[PDB]
């Protein structure tokens, strides 16, 4: 995460890491329940097979707390158009339940109304992940979190050189060199309301990182909550 | 007169959904609604959205 702050003990308990075959974490995810992990559709291409690790706060040492789980079913949004990156969302159902503990906890899903309004009305959300700390730089090893302000739809459109659809939203800094980056795909953009943390979006894409003039964009979870409960029942 | 999930989210801890003229609060899965119809009480030891730290 470019220019973040560190996730201290227990501070970002919903952060999942998706590790490929050689344990390389290629993306992130948000814990939603004992079995379902939320992530962003394109990440499923960066490995033939992967596993999800929860409880991981530092990539380097095995300080306990870390727990890997195999994925059972991968439910991907069938409309993910790779060239727009529209409908970039997928639900992973794990084979063995995630045991909650310090640094292991689900984020809350909101409801479409009261999400649109209240959560997107808040001026700031939180994002985090084991992804590039500078663009043309190493990934992270320490879990970094960053406060990313909500950006209005029209400016978002005006800045991005690619069509932003109503399944996306922009959050980031215009000039302040701070932002999510490569390797945070699928990671949580959560918004805090009265100490409760609600998932509002997942890290999708963006023109580079912390780029002067552009913003980081996220998939708008508010447009998919029904699809999420579909797949959480299993459909 | 009374209304507005605006005012101050109608003092709901979590979801406010104004019905008729009443604020009407609700809670996320894992929270039980407290008898005062405003607060949400964690049902389980590790409710969603709460920071699992030395709290
Ligand atoms: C091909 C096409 N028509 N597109 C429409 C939009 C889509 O956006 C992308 C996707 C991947 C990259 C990656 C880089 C890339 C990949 C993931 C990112 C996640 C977050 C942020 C962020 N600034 N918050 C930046 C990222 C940049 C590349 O290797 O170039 C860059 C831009 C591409
Ligand atoms: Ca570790």
């Amino acid at each position: 995460i470019v220019g973040g702050q560190e996730c201290k003990d227990g501070e970002c308990p919903w952060q999942a890491l998706l590790i490929n075959e050689e344990n390389e974490g290629f993306c992130g995810g948000t814990i939603l329940s004992e079995f379902y992990i939320l992530t962003a559709a394109h990440c499923l291409y960066q490995a033939k097979r992967f596993k999800v690790r929860v409880g991981d706060r530092n990539t380097a040492a095995e300080e306990g707390g870390e727990a890997v789980h195999e994925v059972e079913v991968v439910i991907k949004h069938n409309r993910f158009t790779k060239e727009t990156y529209d409908f970039d969302i997928a639900v992973l159902r794990l084979k063995t339940p995630i045991t909650f503990r310090m640094n292991v906890a689900p984020a809350c899903l909101p409801e479409r109304d009261w999400a649109e309004s209240t959560l997107m009305t808040q001026k700031t959300g939180i994002v985090s992940g084991f992804g590039r700390t500078h663009e043309k730089g190493r990934q992270s090893t320490r879990l970094k979190m960053l406060e990313v302000p909500y950006v209005d739809r029209n400016s978002c459109k005006l800045s991005s050189s690619f069509i932003i659809t109503q399944n996306m939203f922009c959050a980031g800094y215009d000039t302040k060199q701070e932002d999510a980056c490569q390797g945070d795909s699928g990671g949580p953009h959560v918004t805090r309301f009265k100490d409760t943390y609600f998932v509002t979006g997942i890290v999708s894409w963006g023109e580079g990182c912390a780029r002067k003039g552009k913003y980081g964009i996220y998939t708008k979870v508010t447009a998919f909550l029904k699809w999420i409960d579909r797949s959480m029942k299993t459909r | 007169t009374r209304k507005l999930c605006s005012l101050d989210n109608g003092d709901c801890d979590q979801f406010c959904h104004e019905e008729q003229a009443s604020v009407v609060c609700s809670c996320a899965r894992g929270y039980t609604l407290a008898d005062n119809g405003k607060a949400c009480i964690p049902t389980g030891p590790y409710p969603c959205g709460k920071q699992t730290l030395e709290r």
